[PDB]
């Protein structure tokens, strides 16, 4: 079996959060079903009705040190925007990558990213980057290139 | 694996 986990976008801030549970559903004649979500590590008061098609998706993957090669210019990623009054995961696109040899601490690469919601730009390390799960494909391809 | 802890507002 392979586990499938989800993240949901909050209407409060436009950031994405891990989903702990789906509590209820509601339907409209106009379409676009909504689901009531309990967010991981937040509890009942933060519960939200979420557009299933638009704002629920398979969870983004925090990157392993070796997986920086699957983070490419042009990609949408889920990026940790760490400020002083808030620190939240936002969609961003990778503009450029500065790839450097790894050391004892792992990946030393740096990524220039542009957040989708405000067009602001930031240089971030791999530890702030979450991969969309389909990029597993890339890694799989790479894995097939190894020696038997 | 594990995400960083979000802090709202
Ligand atoms: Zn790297």
């Amino acid at each position: 079996s392979v586990s499938v986990e989800f993240e949901a976008k909050s209407a409060r801030d436009g950031a994405w959060y891990d989903v702990a549970a789906f509590l209820s559903h509601r339907l409209f004649e106009s379409g676009d079903p909504e689901v009531r979500v309990r967010f991981s590590g937040f509890g009942a008061e933060e519960d939200e009705w979420i557009n299933v098609r638009k704002c629920v998706r398979q969870r983004s993957l925090p990157c392993e040190a070796t997986e920086c090669v699957a983070v490419l210019p042009g990609d949408l990623i889920l990026c940790f925007q760490e400020g002083k009054d808030q620190a939240l995961y936002y969609d961003a696109h990778v503009l450029d990558a500065q790839r450097r040899r790894h050391d004892v601490g792992g990946c030393r690469c740096r990524f220039l990213v542009r957040y989708d919601h405000d067009s602001s730009e930031e240089i971030v390390p791999l530890r702030k980057v979450c991969r969309r799960p389909e990029t597993d494909y890339r890694l799989q391809i790479l894995h097939a290139a190894r020696a038997a | 694996r594990t995400k960083q802890t979000a802090r709202k507002s």
